[PDB]
RNA sequence: UUUUUUUUUU
RNA sequence: CGUAGCUGUAGAUGAAUGCUAAUUAUAGAGUAU
RNA sequence: UUUUUUUUUUUUUUU
RNA sequence: GGAAGCUGGAAGACGGAAUCGUUAUUAAGCGCCAGGUAGUCCUGGACACUGAAUCC
């Protein structure tokens, strides 16, 4: 057992302590904290995940399904433990500031996203069927000036 | 609901309280209980009828040594609720992949379990 | 059987009681499996993984054994614990060889707890690790917690009852089976007591003991500089990037679960329904503990003084001779609780005093030499009594801290007065002239 | 506030603020 | 039964249930039995653990008469009404006087009739009569059998206040 | 009964029709309605049932009960129906449109197959060509996509006769 | 008393109507450093105070129908400084007021500080027997970490407090008051 | 789209 | 914040909001039916 | 968080 | 001049014909204020959320 000497006796210590705790080689192999970030419209994201199978909640002690009581938002928030097959082992806790009802369901899928990849590069690569780390820069065009009330509404 | 004369300016906009009543003042008293000698009285409150909000437990009756306060469906109990529905041919097709999947959408919450399966497929 | 195709509704009437009276070490465990070593392998691409690795293990328990440590020092920091736990409990010119052996398995058990800690145990490793330490006594106050949440989410999991056994071939010499489902419930009542009774406390727990100390809470100073600060024009920095960087200030926090307490519960209810069946005394002394809770159990549910009663109600009935040689670890802990049936409980538990110490000899020192140590290590399973008295060199070193606790105990009550002014006098003067003779040195002088 | 949208703002800005004003027509 | 049976769901006879809860199913159950398309399929209920706690109550009370026990009622607050689906038909069939009200507010948003008196408690002829029709359902047998004291004769006004608080209102 | 109309008042949703497992069977989230979808002769014909409120004092089963679930027992019993009597379970002859399938249209620029369909606000384009692979094996994929996408999300697209 | 004061801290901000003159200005505070009798200069902290704009609307050539419009931006900059345990005063004071450069004002903000008590206890220790019976950076304050800490705390607080009383004294017709006359 | 309290009910 | 989700009423054949003996607010003055 | 909560979201900011 | 209570039997379910145009955070709905130096608009300027379809 030479081999896991390097590997091993490399990453204690020295550079980088922070990734330590491993769960075997194959079936999870997902570190135990996790961060990540995420911003869709005028809103932000910052999801954090951490070993546990206790409930899911937002902000202020509260449950999830009242800040989306619509189930196509709820799924949408949750697509990448589908895939990843992490349904009831990892936590769960979204913190937003600002935007809608749709809008901050959409930064939880890219922070939640950015966080699975840190914790496993090797999870990284089946993710991209479904565009997940995809995201969407451009925002609403301005309203242009003169007769027309809206971006191109036109006027008798 | 019902309507009389006997609103305090703009407290009730001239309606009956309902513990003003006969039979609900009958049910709205929990300190006369000691009287019981033969036995005891219980009482719950689930629905959704009205926002609990605080929901003051000291100046009603009970004591805070005597109030149940349960939490939400475990996972070992999820399962079973699942599996108990399949034996009645209620669901379609529930498969053993999606189990958990579904745990985190409704939160284990009996109330939104039952009514997220109804509506879809279920699985 | 109902004639409509269902069970008779009168059978559940009343409810079932618990078990969990076997106890054993894990010293008589291994020589079993050391024996039945030919008849145990009898026993798709996971095929192989659930082979390879489930016979290597086998032979190697009976890596290099207990040498070769620091090196070495996964599964591989778990099977070496076994084998340091089983070596200390054999002891329970000559002094200089033995010393040697025995500094060395204390030294080297506290080497492996550092690299235990920096990595989180599997469900299938947490209940080995905390077993081990209940069989030795070697429990510690900031490795409890961590392990105690692994033990809870796979309790509560959905593959609970379905699932199979764990592969290290440890449970398949025990009693219980159908994996962590059932071998929780027939835990023993013993070990039982030390989930419910588990401190949660820090060390920057010190304002009540040591002193006035004010704990932080902004470890993070962020300071900007000269050398680091952001330019004028912060229009064009953001055009510079290839994506976004700089976001509002948003961080989520971290929110406590329940950190082992939903299990407890569950456990509490265990030990009321073994109060009426008429079982030992030793295995009555776990109830009692757990009943005695002040930071788990709480005043949630109204049924601590409802179990308390009980219990008092059937300790009272019983004889004095299973009643004598327990009699301090049932008076420490049935004296930090304060019940209506406290008078009549301690009236019964006083006058077998009087008997008990006349009987011994107290006011032919063996008499009073081997009552001591039956009830200072025999009796006391991993309790920690008043000033550490936890489970004799030339005279009265080791007696005279059981004799001090026992005092302290029965003027603790807060229900009526502790006991007679005669029995006071009778009490000091029985410990007055024992403490006169004791050496009048070494480390071991009463702190 | 001629029409329905600005008129009817009025009205459901005072409910918020500890008020009931009917509601009903307009 | 006990501590290793949670979470378990419990076969009922659909007649047995009938006949044990005339007045109908315990909260919202009425709802989800619905659903099953089997006429003859059992109703199941699931065991929580918040029944086992209250279930052993009960047990001790009833044998201490024949101040341990427990002499006040409780409160659940927070699936606080499922337990009653499985509390109160397990207490009738062990000889016990329960008094069965899931829809206590029926009679006081339905139609009805309000006669003020000086009392100042309004009273419910329409309604008063459905209470007792209802709790004689199942109950019977029993109240006929239980005796009358003769130091509560009759103590009480027409709207079923007391002699010495009527009174006062002449003051 | 084909007609798709949109309230002017109304909270606009993502997915108005939710689709099941079973062919003919869809949830309606607009007016909170269930329907069944059927083929008849040559058009989508559904059977709303009502879900607003409003009797015996036995069991909340049947009859008028204003339940959410009243909707859910009516369908069931319906479907069974159709299939013990076999009245009518054909195939649907009538076409969607002269692209096979609706969402599919062919491209103008050059020989392409593009399948447009959203997904929780985003899009995909390209898709697979048609000169590397003929107008058969191309035209078999393009149809592939679309109902492969539609299981996993459980959108339901309502088909026009035209 | 007046000699027992001492300038706890001095916040210095800045406007500038352009971009180059805000730009000089900084230049011209860092030059005015590195030249004070003490080993070690004073280094204020800095902190942006994000850019507020201002753009009216016109009409637009006359005697159309509002067809176009023309708008007229007029951006603005701002900049703060923090100063913590300010001994010399000629030497920041000064420095601040000399860097500036074209159309860039300043405001200015001190904060005084007077002890009480002065604590004088604990003489020298009893003692009995047995019966037997440096680390400086280049660009960095060198004011300790523990004072800024509770001088910044402070701040936090006067500002939360303007702020509420202010927003309670804010309605229109000043001096009107419900069924007053 | 709306909650109890300073005590005089066996 | 609005259409929320949720949940009571009539699953409106009858919801159109202008007309005015009469008051609310700004202003030095907006008054008479 | 089994003595914890009792809950919808905005157009500048934790530099 | 703006809004509100009460009162209410102002004139409308006509037409699937026809004329004004939208290059997708377009279109369709809903909600907020900044200036107009006392109040004083259904237009203009300006921000945000839900947000479908077609052969263009």
């Amino acid at each position: 057992s030479s081999d896991s000497a390097l590997i091993s006796g490399a990453i204690v210590r020295a550079f980088n302590p922070e990734r330590m705790k491993v769960f075997m080689h194959n079936g999870c192999e997902w570190l135990w904290q996790a961060e990540g970030t995420g911003t869709r419209k005028r809103a932000a994201a910052h999801v954090i995940i951490r070993r546990g199978t206790g409930q899911v909640r937002v902000n202020n002690d509260e449950d999830l399904y009242v800040r989306w009581p619509f189930y196509y938002n709820r799924m949408d928030v949750l697509q990448p433990f589908f895939l990843t097959g992490t349904a009831g082992i990892y936590d769960l806790f979204i913190h937003v500031r600002g935007g809608g009802s749709s809008g901050q369901a959409g930064a939880v899928r890219l922070a939640v996203g950015r966080a699975l990849v840190s914790a496993c590069p090797a999870c990284a690569r089946l993710l991209e069927e479904d565009m997940v780390l995809y995201e969407d820069t451009r925002q609403r065009m301005p309203k242009m000036p003169g007769r027309m009330k809206a971006r191109k509404m036109r006027t008798w | 609901e019902y309507v009389s004369m006997r609103y305090e300016g703009t407290r009730f906009n001239g309606h009956i309280p309902a513990f003003h009543l006969s039979t609900p003042r009958l049910l709205s008293r929990f300190d006369d209980a000691q009287q019981f000698q033969r036995g005891l009285k219980i009482c719950a409150t689930s629905w959704r009828r009205s926002n609990r909000r605080d929901y003051r437990p000291d100046l009603l009756g009970v004591r805070q040594e005597e109030i149940r306060t349960v939490r939400n469906f475990s996972p070992l109990e999820f399962a079973n609720f699942v599996a108990y529905y399949h034996k009645k041919k209620i669901l379609h097709e529930f498969p053993r992949e999606k189990l958990d999947y579904f745990y985190m959408l409704s939160g284990g919450n009996g109330f939104q379990a039952r009514r997220l399966l109804a509506s879809l497929y279920g699985g | 059987l109902l004639d409509t195709g269902e069970i008779v509704p009168g059978a559940f009437a009343s409810v079932k009681k618990v078990g969990d009276f076997p106890l054993l070490p894990l010293s008589l465990l291994l020589s079993r499996l050391k024996e039945r070593r030919q008849e145990l392998l009898r026993d798709f691409a996971r095929e192989e993984e659930r082979i390879q690795r489930k016979i290597k293990i086998l032979e190697l328990l009976a890596s290099q054994g207990a040498i070769g440590d620091a090196k070495r020092i996964h599964a591989d920091a778990v099977n070496l614990l076994l084998l340091l736990a089983a070596e200390a409990e054999t002891l329970a010119e000559e002094r200089q060889l033995w010393r040697l052996k025995c500094e060395g398995n204390e030294e080297k058990w506290n080497l492996c707890i550092s690299r235990l800690k920096e990595l989180a145990l599997d469900h299938e490793d947490s209940f080995l690790v905390f077993y081990a330490m209940c069989s030795t006594n070697r429990f510690d106050a900031v490795l409890l917690p961590a392990l105690l949440e692994r033990l809870e989410a796979s309790f509560f999991s959905s593959q609970a009852l379905s699932k199979p056994l764990f592969h290290p071939i440890f449970e398949v010499w025990d009693p219980p089976c159908e994996s962590f489902a059932a071998l929780i419930n027939v835990l023993p009542l013993s070990a039982k007591a030390v989930v419910v009774t588990a401190d949660r406390r820090s060390e920057r727990e010190r304002r009540e003991n040591e002193g006035w100390l004010a704990p932080p809470e902004a470890p993070p100073l962020v300071l900007p500089n000269w050398q680091t600060m952001h330019p004028v024009d912060m229009e064009a920095w953001e055009k510079k990037q290839r994506r976004v960087v700089r976001t509002r200030h948003v961080k989520a926090k971290i929110i406590r679960q329940a950190d082992g307490r939903k299990l407890a519960a569950t456990m509490a209810l265990h030990g009321r329904q073994a109060i009426h069946r008429d079982a030992a005394v030793s295995s009555l002394v776990s109830v009692a503990a757990m009943c005695a809770s002040n930071s788990q159990r709480a005043l949630r549910g109204e049924l601590l003084p409802e179990t308390l009663n009980l219990l008092a109600a059937e300790l009272l009935g019983r004889s004095a001779d299973a009643l004598s040689p327990h009699l301090l670890s049932l008076s420490f802990l049935l004296s930090q609780s304060s019940v209506s049936l406290t008078e009549r409980l301690f009236l019964h538990l006083e006058a077998v005093l009087r008997g008990w110490l006349e009987e011994n000899g107290f006011v032919a020192s063996e008499k009073r030499r081997k009552a001591s140590e039956e009830q200072l290590r025999n009796l006391p399973p991993g309790l920690n009594v008043f000033g550490l008295v936890q489970s004799d060199t030339e005279s009265a070193l080791w007696e005279s801290r059981v004799l001090a606790a026992l005092l302290s105990s029965f003027l603790r009550v807060d229900d009526y007065r502790p006991s007679l002014d005669f029995v006071l006098l009778l009490s000091d003067a029985l410990r007055n002239s024992l403490r006169r003779t004791a050496v009048l040195h070494e480390k071991d002088v009463l702190s | 506030c001629m029409n329905k949208k600005n008129r009817l703002a009025l009205r459901k800005r005072r409910r918020r603020m500890g008020e009931r004003v009917s509601l009903r027509y307009r | 039964v006990g501590v290793e049976d949670v979470g378990r769901f419990r076969l009922f006879d659909r007649h047995r249930l009938v006949e044990l809860l005339p007045e109908g199913l315990a909260g919202e159950l009425s709802r989800d039995v619905e659903m099953i398309p089997s006429a003859t399929s059992p109703i199941g209920v699931m065991l929580r653990k918040a029944t086992l706690e209250l279930q052993m109550q009960l047990e001790l009370f009833a044998r201490v008469h024949a101040l341990a026990a427990v002499q006040r009622g409780f409160l659940l607050d927070g699936g606080k009404s499922c337990v009653l689906n499985y509390l109160i038909p397990w207490a009738r069939e062990n000889n016990w006087l329960v008094v069965y009200e899931p829809l206590p507010s029926r009679y006081a948003r339905e139609i009805g009739d309000i006669k003020r008196s000086s009392a100042g408690v309004y009273i419910q002829s329409s309604f008063s009569q459905e209470f007792l029709e209802r709790l004689g359902r199942f109950n019977r047998r029993l109240l006929e059998e239980l005796p009358v004291a003769r130091r509560c004769y009759g103590q009480a006004a027409l709207d079923g206040v007391h002699r010495l608080y009527a009174e006062r209102s002449y003051h | 009964r084909q007609e798709f109309f949109w309230p002017e008042k109304a909270r606009r949703t993502r997915v108005p029709l939710y689709q099941n497992s079973r062919p003919n069977l869809v949830y309606d989230q607009r007016f909170r309605r269930f329907m069944c979808m059927w083929y008849a002769n040559g058009v989508q014909v559904f059977r709303p049932f009502s879900c607003r409120g409003r009797l015996p004092d036995g069991l909340g089963i049947g009859r008028g009960s204003g339940t959410w679930e009243r909707a859910r027992a009516k369908a069931v019993v319906l479907l069974k129906q159709l299939q013990r009597q076999g009245h009518l379970d054909r195939l649907a002859k009538p076409d969607v449109t002269r692209s096979g399938v609706r969402g599919v249209y062919f491209d103008t620029e050059e020989k392409l197959w593009v399948a447009t369909w959203n997904e929780h606000g985003l899009r995909r384009f390209k898709a697979f060509p048609t000169m590397e692979m003929g107008f058969d094996a191309a035209y078999q994929a393009a149809v592939a996509v679309r109902r492969q996408k539609l299981r996993e999300n459980y959108i339901f697209s309502m088909q026009r006769n035209r | 008393a007046l000699s027992a004061y001492s300038l706890r801290s001095l916040i210095v901000t800045y406007n500038s109507r352009n971009r180059s003159s805000m730009n000089a200005t900084i230049e011209n505070l860092k030059n005015a450093l590195r030249w004070t009798s003490p080993s070690e200069s004073s280094s204020p902290s800095s902190a942006p105070s994000s850019a507020p704009s201002s753009a009216p609307s016109s009409s637009w050539s006359p005697f159309k129908y509002k067809y176009a419009l023309r708008h007229y931006v007029f951006e603005d900059h701002r900049y703060a400084f923090a100063f913590y345990d300010v001994n010399s005063v000629q030497e920041v004071v000064s420095a601040a007021l000399g860097a500036m450069a074209g159309e860039t004002c300043c405001s200015c903000r001190f904060s005084w500080r007077f002890a009480g008590r002065p604590p004088v206890s604990l003489p020298t220790p009893p003692r009995l027997v047995p019966s037997s019976r440096a680390t400086v950076l280049r660009g960095h304050c060198p004011t300790d970490k523990e004072f800024i800490r509770r001088a910044l705390e402070e701040e936090q607080a006067v500002e939360r407090i303007r702020k509420k009383l202010d927003k309670k004294q804010l309605q229109w017709f000043p001096g009107k008051t419900p069924w007053a006359p």
